[PDB]
């Protein structure tokens, strides 16, 4: 059940550096079509064109607000429901990871929690917490109270096979938005991971945010949980020419890539068995899967020409991703 | 170079990874002085490498001695070749697991430290790079089992780069001294599979009752066993050190082996597999290896071939083999079972041939596989310990050892996880 | 005159080429230590011989090559050889870390230490000598040395020195069975990269070559030095011609440019004949007819395919022994009424072939017996695409596997640079089929 898992795609104006780079824009969005059409060539030159349709599509020109506005918005609700919620955003740093996050997301997003859920004057509780997966392990930013690496081991809560229990992290709780935000600024210094020679940042970990809201209402009570998560990308080790160590980690993600490449693969397949357990992270995500969370995908992709290889992959991994069937349902409780 | 370090613990591996250095040192022939008697350049140089040279060009063996109990070491020592390990290389925790593999777990760990940073210091300098370590120990039973948890966890993680393989006897499904004993193997294994990028395992009863048939002797020996399995080790580390016309890197052949590196592990397997009367009377023509290597019997874990699947099956022959005796052997395997076969890829086996042939028989060959009925049946095991569980005996034991429950239900449940895969690996040919 | 300077690429590539070099140096009579108690090399140094060697020293023959290898181990038995003593230091070289059959792993991580020196130590050489009129470049699809080497190699060899001639001689997987599962990625991923940098590449069938050979042979199975001492010995026949006139000597690149109409076809196939085992060299002196007809025949081709099935754009032949014209128009009228044998419209014309005054030079210890004249020719058809595709297809179902993804995925290396590589066979195949159609 649920409704499908949500994704979107955005292809990123062409990034300064896609200018140095003279990279050129194959990608064409159509955003009343919601196509995104990349000049494959095929074996022939970029005559040749792909077209994908979208559950919704963004050009490079999309204003960042508004894409908020149509994705999270929607979210915030049944984050106040109970819902459990995840957005994932993949793609490129220059289609904007970073240009996401550097601006909100992340800040503007607790205060309208906070407005929504005040005018909503339910009595409720907000809980933050910040982790980052670097290289298979787990590293707490949220709490730099709690170490650089959060205690991290992960069981079953029999509740939710999927389900988990992240034994450690704290989330604390504050009524204020304010009291979020100095976590906020706090939090966002630990959860930076390391540049790169390509790119002024890179994502070295996958950094997941997650907000717990608690609300009582004259009684029932709800638990609501957001799920922010920022993927982590690598780049060519070859290409990158990066030092060994660094080609090293980036090669480890990078293989990861495939390995959730893979995954994928099987919730396409509905093959009998999903490799969760083989990463962390999809271990995590376990029970959000097509699962009982209400998951949404923002893709970002480059027009340029240059990087075929991540344009196929965002390519294969949105068809890959519409076949889960997402069973989000209102996590309401009373 | 790329030496690997050899370890020996667990009481059993006391036994088993001392005969295979041992043995492999009778490999080496180099005089128990630990110089090297053998003329053989060839030998020697190989041999040098993995052995640092002592002054008077002795041979330094790389191992550690790890004791259950400070005896073990001792009968160690006081056994052949004591000589030839500088008696400072080695050192022992007196404690040892306790056959507990938690118990030994938690205690040994803190001897482990420090006998592990020393010996590793020194072999860290010892070799630009090792290929890996290679650990000898009974899981099964709870030495092995508990250093190896320990062990493991750090060792693996002193150097991620470092690619080793873990060996262990795990338990006979067939009879267990104890069930506790399994126990504690299973705990230890089950953190251990993740841990490990490659684990060998063989199943005590099968290889004691191949061994045992085969021998027609009153029982198998352990030691002698062991030395059956040391020289099955023998033979991959001899090969893959040893020039070959065809030889093939561990990494490439250890990355090949899974399909890609998501399989944990693959499963051991011997040749040339013969009966003790059989291989010992017989003589294996080109193909000869390869038939015995195919049957069950081969295996040294038992298994039903059907039942298994091979994910891939690999064979080193040792010595030369005509390209024609290549053509037999590989076409052989296709036309014998289509499902034995990996349907995906065509050339599921691939072999190296040593340049040289092994020291007594001219052709050697390993098997590579798994056996899917193998790893069912320890899970099964698993299972008759959930059934324990029912009992809960000895809960409290476990509560000294201080694993939690939960470890224990989730080192069952990961297993469970995989286990399905195991079948699964039968269901793909 | 010109010498020329071999490459060999994993352990495949160095032991063909140590085939080739020691053929040479027997050829010449050079002694292996590199000066012979012969005299000194052909016409002093002959064209032969500087390519083979330079006479320095003075008074020493040192042969043009450049050996390496990722693994350490076949270099070593190079050091170990009396050849050794013939190869300064120099020109041999060895690598610490093998491949581990990764094309990309090896290439990336082996290369870049790698490719300094060996760009240095060719360096040195390329600028000491005159030049090659061409190298020939040994290694192993299978082999991920060859792969991961041969894949860095190209581009820089490429892009340094553009106008030199490159030739490839590679192994091609026997579709009959690959040694590794790696070695259709290796191989694909490997090939059409470099390929097209390369002006042609040549693949061998094991499975065939090694078949007809050892058929040839009639004996179980030929040794991989009796297989390489076929590869060696027709080679050797190849320089000779260039090296020296023949009846009809030519530029063999630029004979070769006339062969191939196309860049777009790297290479023709080529072929050997008279099909010479020993016992086939035994059998029968060769006639200008019996060769071609030899040659003609799938069992003289080297590579299994069906000659009828393609088509031939046109063929060169080299002569090897003494030869007539005559007897070479006889052929030539025997061929060209024959049916079987397919003209493609485009061209209308056999021409053309050369002759070599010097009898067909052999391997030393050929297995075969001698022949009279050795030709070689080269036939473009669908069906020698076909093989690449046979062997894509299992490749194809490795990606459909997606099995191992993650070992090149710690190369960095993309599922996309291999769907390039499959589309860019396919490309290739329908360019082979266009320009196979007459
Ligand atoms: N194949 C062999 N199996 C053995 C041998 N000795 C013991 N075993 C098996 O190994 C298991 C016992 O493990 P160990 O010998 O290593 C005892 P360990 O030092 O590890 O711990 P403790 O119980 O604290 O002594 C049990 O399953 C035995 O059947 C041997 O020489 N060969
Ligand atoms: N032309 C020849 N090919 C050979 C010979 N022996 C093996 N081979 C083929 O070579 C291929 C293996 O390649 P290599 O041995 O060169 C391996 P390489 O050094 O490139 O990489 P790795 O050994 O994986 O590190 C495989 O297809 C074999 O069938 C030979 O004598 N001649
Ligand atoms: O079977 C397949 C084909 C490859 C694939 C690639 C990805 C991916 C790889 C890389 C990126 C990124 F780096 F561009 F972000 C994004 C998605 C996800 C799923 C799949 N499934
Ligand atoms: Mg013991």
């Amino acid at each position: 059940k649920g409704k499908n898992i949500q994704v979107v795609v955005r292809c990123r104006p062409f990034n300064l550096a896609e200018r140095k780079a003279s990279a050129h824009s194959i990608v064409e969005c159509d955003p009343v079509r919601k196509e995104v059409s990349v000049r494959t060539g095929g074996l022939a030159d970029k005559s040749s064109r792909k077209t994908y349709t979208f559950d919704m599509v963004f050009g490079a020109s999309t204003k960042q607000i508004d894409v908020y506005r149509s994705v999270v918005c929607p979210i915030l609700d049944e984050v106040i429901m109970g819902y459990n919620c995840t957005i994932f955003a993949y793609g490129q740093t220059g289609t904007g990871k970073t240009f996401t996050m550097e601006g909100g997301i992340i800040p503007r997003t607790l205060h309208q929690i906070f407005e929504k859920l005040t005018d909503n004057g339910t009595e409720f509780s907000v809980k933050v917490s910040l982790l980052e997966i670097y290289n298979e392990e787990l590293f707490d930013l949220l709490n730099p109270s709690s170490d650089v690496s959060e205690r991290l081991q992960m069981f079953d809560d029999p509740r939710n096979k999927r389900g988990v229990i992240i034994k450690g992290l704290e989330e604390i709780t504050v009524h204020n938005k304010d009291e979020v935000y100095q976590i906020l600024e706090k939090g966002a210094a630990k959860r930076t991971t390391a540049a790169t020679l390509m790119n002024a940042y890179s994502s070295r970990s996958h950094s997941v945010f997650s907000v717990t809201i608690h609300m009582k209402e004259t009684e029932l009570v709800k638990i609501g949980k957001l799920n922010l998560v920022d993927l982590a990308g690598s780049e060519n080790i070859g290409r990158s020419g990066a030092v060994d160590k660094r080609a090293r980690e980036a090669g480890n993600i990078n293989q990861s890539l495939l390995t959730l490449g893979r995954v994928i693969t099987a919730l396409v397949e509905r093959t009998p068995h999903v490799p969760y357990r083989e990463s962390k992270l999809t271990r995590i995500l376990q029970d959000s899967l097509g699962g009982r969370t209400r998951t949404s995908i923002i893709a970002t992709i480059s027009p340029a020409s240059l990087n075929l290889e991540e344009t196929l992959s965002t390519l294969e991994y949105a068809h890959r991703a519409k076949n889960i069937l997402n069973k989000p349902e209102v996590n309401q409780k009373l | 170079m790329r030496e690997i370090v050899h370890i020996q613990a667990g009481q059993c591996g006391n036994q088993i990874g001392a005969k295979f250095w041992e043995v492999i040192s009778d490999e080496h022939g180099i005089d128990p002085t630990g110089s090297y008697h053998g003329d053989s350049d060839l030998q020697l140089e190989r041999i040098n490498v993995y052995y640092n040279e002592a002054a008077g060009n002795k041979y330094v063996p790389r191992a550690i001695l790890v004791d259950l109990e400070p005896g073990t070491m001792d009968s160690v020592r006081s056994g052949p070749f004591g000589q030839i390990f500088r008696p400072d290389n080695f050192v022992f925790g007196q404690s040892g697991a306790g056959n507990n593999w938690a118990k030994g777990h938690y205690t040994e760990g803190a001897e482990l430290v420090d006998s592990v940073l020393d010996v590793v210091r020194k072999e860290s300098e010892s070799c630009d790079c090792l290929q890996g370590f290679q650990l000898t120990h009974s899981l099964g039973g709870g030495t092995g089992s508990g250093m190896g948890t320990l062990l493991i966890s750090k060792i693996r993680e002193e150097y991620p780069d470092r690619i080793m393989n873990t060996f262990s006897v795990v338990p006979s499904p067939k009879v267990s001294d104890t069930v506790v004993e399994p126990y504690n193997a299973t705990l230890s294994v089950h953190q251990l599979v993740e841990n490990t990028d490659e684990t060998y395992c063989i199943d005590n009863e099968a290889l004691y009752d191949i061994c045992f048939r085969t021998l027609k002797l009153t029982t198998p020996t352990y030691g002698d066993l062991n030395h059956l399995v040391s020289a099955t080790m023998s033979g991959v580390t001899t090969c893959l050190r040893f020039p070959g016309q065809l030889n093939a890197d561990l990494r490439k052949l250890a990355v090949n082996m899974v399909p890609f590196p998501r399989l944990h592990f693959f499963m051991p397997g011997f040749a040339p597999l013969t009966s003790r009367g059989s291989q010992q009377y017989r003589a294996l023509t080109v193909p000869e290896l390869t038939q015995q290597m195919f049957d069950a019997k081969n295996m040294m874990a038992a298994c039903d071939p059907r039942h298994g699947r091979y994910l891939t099956v690999a064979a080193v022959f040792r010595g030369r083999m005509s390209m024609k005796e290549v053509d037999e052997q590989m076409l052989n395997v296709q036309n014998k079972n289509s499902s034995y076969f990996v349907e995906w890829i065509p050339n599921n086996v691939k072999t190296a041939v040593c340049d040289i042939p092994p020291r007594g028989l001219k052709m050697s060959a390993t098997f590579i596989g798994n056996s899917t009925a193998i790893q069912e049946l320890f899970k099964r095991i698993s299972e008759q310990f959930t059934a324990m569980f029912r009992r809960k005996a000895f809960l409290h034991w476990y509560t000294g050892e201080g694993m939690d429950e939960m470890e224990f239900t989730e080192a069952e449940s990961n297993m469970n996880d995989l286990v399905s895969e195991y079948q699964q690996y039968q269901d793909a040919t | 005159m010109r010498e020329c300077i071999s490459i060999h690429v994993g352990q495949a590539g160095v032991q063909i080429g140590n085939a080739c070099w020691e053929l040479y140096c027997l050829e010449h009579g050079i002694q292996p230590d590199g000066q012979m108690p012969s005299d000194k090399t052909i016409g002093g140094g002959d064209d032969s011989f500087n390519t083979f060697f330079s006479e320095t020293g003075a008074g020493k023959h040192v042969p043009r090559a450049v050996f390496v290898d990722l693994e350490p181990t076949v270099i070593d038995e190079v050091r170990t050889g009396t050849y050794r003593q013939l190869f300064h230091p120099e020109q041999l070289i060895t690598g610490k870390e093998d491949a581990a059959n990764n094309y990309a792993r090896g290439h990336y991580t082996i290369g870049k230490e790698i490719i300094d020196l060996v760009l240095d130590r060719i360096r040195k050489l390329a600028d000491q000598c005159t030049g090659l009129q061409g190298f020939l470049v040994f290694h192993s699809f299978g082999g991920g040395t060859g792969s991961g080497f041969t894949s860095l190699l190209m581009e820089r060899l490429s892009v340094d020195y553009g106008k030199k001639s490159k030739l490839e001689f590679s192994i091609y997987p026997a579709p009959q069975v690959s040694t590794a599962v790696v070695e259709p990625y290796n191989s694909i991923l490997t090939t059409h990269t470099t390929l097209e940098h390369s002006d042609c590449a040549f693949m061998v069938d094991n499975e065939a070559i090694y078949d007809i050979c050892r058929r040839n042979l009639d004996i179980e199975r030929p040794t991989y030095t009796n297989l390489n001492r076929l590869i060696s010995q027709i080679v050797s026949s190849i320089t000779a011609s260039l090296r020296f006139d023949g009846a009809l000597n030519v530029d063999l690149t630029e004979f070769q440019t006339n062969l191939v109409p196309y860049p777009r076809i790297h290479f023709p196939l080529a072929t050997y004949a008279p099909v010479i085992s020993a016992e086939k060299a035994y059998h029968e002196q060769l006639s200008v007819a019996e060769i071609t007809n030899a040659c003609f025949e799938p069992a003289n081709q080297m590579v299994k395919c069906d000659p009828r099935h393609g088509k031939y754009m046109a063929c060169c032949l080299l002569y090897r022994g003494d030869v007539v014209p005559k007897d070479v128009n006889a052929a030539i009228a025997t061929i060209k009424t024959k049916r079987s044998i397919q003209f493609v419209d485009w061209c209308p014309t056999g021409f053309k072939v050369g002759i070599n005054y010097q009898p067909p030079t052999v391997v030393p210890g050929g297995d075969l017996a001698k022949v009279q004249r050795a030709v070689c020719m080269l036939s473009n058809t669908t069906a020698i695409a076909e093989a690449w595709a046979r062997l894509d297809h299992k490749f194809d179902l490795m990606y459909a596997k997606r099995a191992f993804v993650h070992w090149y995925v710690g190369e960095g290396m993309e599922e996309g640079e291999f769907s390039e590589a499959r589309e860019d066979m396919a490309a290739l195949e329908k360019d082979y089929e266009e320009v196979g159609v007459d």
